[PDB]
């Protein structure tokens, strides 16, 4: 009933940096806001209450203010494993209300995939099924195009893709496309190959077997 | 007559019941780490609940901690002979209220008060009224240490200068078991034991 | 090891101001504005020690005016009322007949004003109770204590009443000789 | 230590009865209230309601009808139960912790949560597959080993590396929802190359959803 917007959606910033995340309230919210950071798979936690009281346990590089009407969330020097989503949230009145979240990534250097092909196991393929895996180790940025080609010509519809969040060290993530097919449909073809197009790689790098 | 000395405010830079209410704290902070050998002089001020501007004693001059203080750090950076104050106040002011006040702060000693209890089993060994707050307290099951079933309150400040703490222990007493707590303390020249007596 | 803060404060519009020394969350002492004297917090300490006030309340001065330079470059931004935390506590563990103290111990709160009244069998004590100071923490809101010296009966039942901004309603606290253990 | 516990089916058939215990230790459910918060995958957060430590009970009024909240004091436990769940009430399920009977007492101490899935399909356990290292996953002086855990119902699977003792390396990817309607997803470890041969990798994946315990043994390939 009480709205929050909160801006920006996504934010990218380096190590050192100075980032400020605000929350707009509709009504008056009297100071009673509260700034969560839930990292991925994890629940969020307390970071800052009563628009500027830091918690126990919360670094004093993160600072909470009013910019005039709009409230403020500052982390003055940033660190690589601050990556994750903030929340505002009001508990002036019932119901409490968050915001939709921004998404605060690291930025750093450019860094190339490692290209990994796994072929299908022996298990499976006697189970019915095949799946082979195209592994892209620690890259940045997230984009990356990820073909099949199978003798040669390009495969669409039956690969997934799933991306690692951000590593909270070296602020990489990683790619794992699988390709399914059926056994019949697997042992049609010889040559097997996932082709990796990336901002980090000059040309695209392309790794494969034969069945 | 041993005197207090006091660190004085700085005076800032110029930019009834339902009523707004505004606060503003000032903190001089002295951080004593072995006695009077590492000393941190700290000298902080806030607005409501939050710092604007602080002087930190290993970094040497006022910095803004919100942007709020900007104008204030800038103008009192701009005084070098403010700034040597701030900087001499660690020897000047931190030691010297260190130094009259030791006698009865840092080596302030009271005897604590034990007793033992059981409750709604529980055994409960509440300590009270004790100073300063490094305490320590064991629960001997049958002259066994347990370490599993203690559960401390913690320390609870009372404001008289006064410390107490509630360490309970779950356990199953059944026929004649003999139970021991044990209290640590500096008040203390040897380690203080009382027994429940099943 | 150690931390001594000389902690000061001002709050307008109720224009109260408040200096004071701690040691390790003790207050040592504490200026009265009223008055124009130091209040050692144990009576044995200015006996030990001594502190001119008027250069305290010189500081207290300052504050106010500091107060009034955030007040404009805040744009008139309020304080949060953050409701305070209420447990009542017992000196001793209580025998029945034999002296003890309540003290209600208030926690984690801001604006430092606070309407706290002591009720025997919801009577109100307003004789023979002692308070300390609004103690200064270091998340840089406030704490308070109350004593009310007592002798325990079986059939007396008392209550600490706080009343804050952060609370629609006055916060009650109950504390009988039986069930004297609610600490988990 | 303060610690909040969520714990429940997992699994739920549309318009039946959700059923979670919040079980809470280091603090008392007599001097504390709890809220239950709900987030659906990707989205927001989402406010369900509280129980105060005297007792008092306040729901959202989107949900006012569905929601009920109780509390065993002696257990150290809350209970909160949905009626005629639907496919939106699919949300990782929060019990978070707060100061007295008052709204204006801030949230302290999330629990980690629990994932209800509502769905009217039945379970099923993970097939482990090793995702062999060859010449091809080898660059050169690093190579790759995986395992992928396929065609299971419902989330989560967790995947550990020598029951712990491998944890420089790991990534275990976010399943992917297949179209056959089961999940899938991939854990590879990087490990020195040298270091094949003589050192055994073994993936442990629990699927305690549908009680399944797989450690599987990831060997060398040659293709
Ligand atoms: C502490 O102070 C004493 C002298 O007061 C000094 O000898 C010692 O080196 C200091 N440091 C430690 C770690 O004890
Ligand atoms: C205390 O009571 C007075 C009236 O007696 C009232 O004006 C004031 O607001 C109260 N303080 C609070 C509610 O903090």
């Amino acid at each position: 009933d009480i709205q929050m917007t909160q801006s920006p959606s996504s934010l990218s910033a380096s190590v050192g940096d100075r980032v400020t995340i605000t929350c707009r309230a509709s009504q008056e919210i009297s100071g009673y806001l509260t700034w969560l950071q839930q990292k991925p798979g994890k629940a969020p936690k307390l970071l800052i209450y009563a628009a500027s009281t830091l918690d126990s346990g919360v670094p004093k590089r993160f600072s909470g203010s009013r910019s005039g009407t709009d409230f403020t969330l500052t982390i003055s020097s940033l660190q690589p494993e601050d990556f994750a989503t903030y929340y505002c949230l009001q508990y002036t009145n019932y119901p409490l209300t968050f915001g939709q979240g921004t998404k605060l990534e690291i930025k750093r250097t450019v860094a190339a995939p490692s290209v990994f092909i796994f072929p299908p196991s022996d298990e499976q393929l006697k189970s019915g099924t095949a799946s082979v895996v195209c592994l892209l180790n620690n890259f940045y940025p997230r984009e990356a195009k990820v073909q099949w080609k199978v003798d040669n010509a390009l495969q669409s519809g039956n690969s997934q893709e799933s991306v690692t969040e951000q590593d909270s060290k070296d602020s990489t993530y990683s790619l794992s496309s699988t390709l399914t097919l059926s056994k019949a449909d697997y042992e049609k073809h010889k040559v097997y190959a996932c082709e990796v197009t990336h901002q980090g790689l000059s040309s695209p790098v392309t790794k494969s077997f034969n069945r | 007559a041993p005197k207090y000395v006091k660190q004085n405010t700085l005076k800032l830079a110029t930019s009834g019941d339902t009523r707004p209410r505004f606060l503003e704290q000032v903190k001089h902070e002295c951080h004593f780490f072995n006695g009077t050998e590492r000393v941190r002089f700290l000298d902080r001020y806030f607005y409501h609940q939050e710092e604007y501007v602080r002087f930190d004693s290993d970094v040497g001059e006022y910095r803004a901690v919100t942007e709020l203080g900007r104008p204030d750090a800038e103008y009192w950076n701009s005084q070098k002979d403010l700034l040597e104050q701030k900087r001499a106040a660690v020897d000047t002011y931190c030691r010297h209220n260190y130094g009259v006040g030791e006698s009865f702060t840092v080596q302030r000693r009271v005897y604590p008060e034990v007793t033992v209890y059981p409750a709604k089993n529980l055994l409960v060994c509440s300590v009270n009224g004790f100073y300063p707050g490094s305490i320590e307290v064991r629960w001997f099951r049958n002259g066994q240490e347990e370490k599993t079933g203690v559960v401390s309150t913690g320390l609870i400040q009372n404001g008289d200068w006064t410390f107490q703490t509630l360490v309970m222990l779950e356990t199953v007493p059944r026929s004649g078991e003999v139970y021991t707590c044990q209290v640590e303390h500096p008040s203390l020249t040897s380690p203080l034991t009382v027994e429940w007596r099943a | 090891e150690h931390v001594i803060i000389q902690a000061e404060f001002y709050l307008n519009p109720d224009q109260s101001g408040e200096f004071m020394f701690d040691f390790d969350g003790d207050e040592i002492f504490h200026v009265d504005m009223a008055k124009k004297e130091t209040v050692w917090r144990l009576e044995e300490f200015g006996r030990f020690a001594s502190f001119e006030a008027q250069g305290a309340l010189a500081n207290i001065a300052v504050d106010k005016a500091n107060l009034e330079i955030m007040t404009k470059r805040s744009n008139y931004t309020p304080i949060t009322n953050v409701p305070p935390e209420v447990t009542v506590l017992t000196n001793s563990p209580v025998e029945l007949r034999e002296p003890n103290v309540l003290i209600c111990f208030i926690d984690k709160f801001t604006p430092p004003v606070v309407n706290v009244t002591w009720l025997r069998n919801g009577k109100p004590v307003t004789t023979g109770v002692s308070e300390t100071v609004f103690l200064p923490r270091e998340d840089h809101l406030f704490r308070k204590f109350h004593y009310l010296p007592f002798l325990p009966s079986t059939e007396d039942v008392y209550d600490c009443r706080v009343e804050h901004w952060g609370l629609d309603e006055p916060l009650l606290k109950h504390w009988e000789f039986d069930t004297s253990g609610e600490n988990l | 230590q303060v610690q909040l516990q969520e714990s429940g089916p997992g699994l739920v058939k549309p318009s039946e009865t959700l059923s979670l215990t919040c079980t809470v230790s280091g603090f008392s459910l007599t001097s504390y209230g709890v809220h239950w918060i709900r987030q659906p995958p990707g989205k927001g957060l989402e406010w369900i309601g509280v129980i105060w430590a005297g007792g008092s009970i306040n729901y959202n009024s989107a949900l006012m009808s569905r929601v009920t909240i109780s509390k065993d004091t002696s257990k150290n436990q809350v209970s909160l139960k949905l009626s005629s769940v639907t496919a939106a009430d699919t949300a990782v399920y929060y019990c978070a912790r707060a100061y007295g009977d008052y709204v204006h007492y801030a949230m302290d101490y999330w629990g980690q949560g629990t994932l209800v899935t509502v769905s009217s399909a039945s379970t099923k356990g993970p097939s482990v597959f090793p995702l062999a290292p060859s010449s091809k996953s080898t660059s050169g002086g690093t190579a790759a080993l995986g395992c992928l855990v396929k065609d299971y119902f419902p989330e989560p699977v967790t995947v550990s590396w020598n029951s712990g003792a491998l944890t420089s390396g790991v990534h275990t990817f976010p399943a992917v929802l297949q179209s056959s309607g089961l999940y899938s997803l991939s854990s590879v470890v990087t490990v020195p190359s040298s270091s094949l041969g003589t050192q055994t990798y073994i993936c442990n994946v629990n699927h305690k959803p549908s009680n399944t315990k797989v450690d599987k043994k990831v060997e060398p390939k040659s293709c």
